[PDB]
């Protein structure tokens, strides 16, 4: 899915492989643009959780 | 003359893009 709730900004190719969810995105497609998404908000969270792996503070 | 309307679309688009590249900080 790779939902971002964001970049308003600049690309309309950004625009098409994001609506078609373009399940690649080239890096030399990258090379040539600046700030390409910044999914900053306060929220909600996104593909994590937290309060789990006992392992880590029991050790 | 009328696609002046979308060139400074576009453009101020982009300005804003600009003034959040601003806001980085």
């Amino acid at each position: 899915v790779w939902p971002p709730l964001n970049l308003p900004g600049n690309a309309s190719k950004g625009l098409t492989e994001l609506m078609n969810d373009n399940t690649e995105i080239s890096y030399e497609f990258t090379l040539k643009h600046w700030k390409e998404v910044s999914l900053i908000k306060f929220k909600k969270c996104f593909d994590a959780d937290a309060g789990e792996e006992l392992s880590i503070f029991m050790k | 003359s009328q696609s002046l309307i979308q060139t400074i679309k576009n453009d101020i688009v982009g300005l804003k893009a600009g003034m959040a590249t601003l806001e980085g900080m």
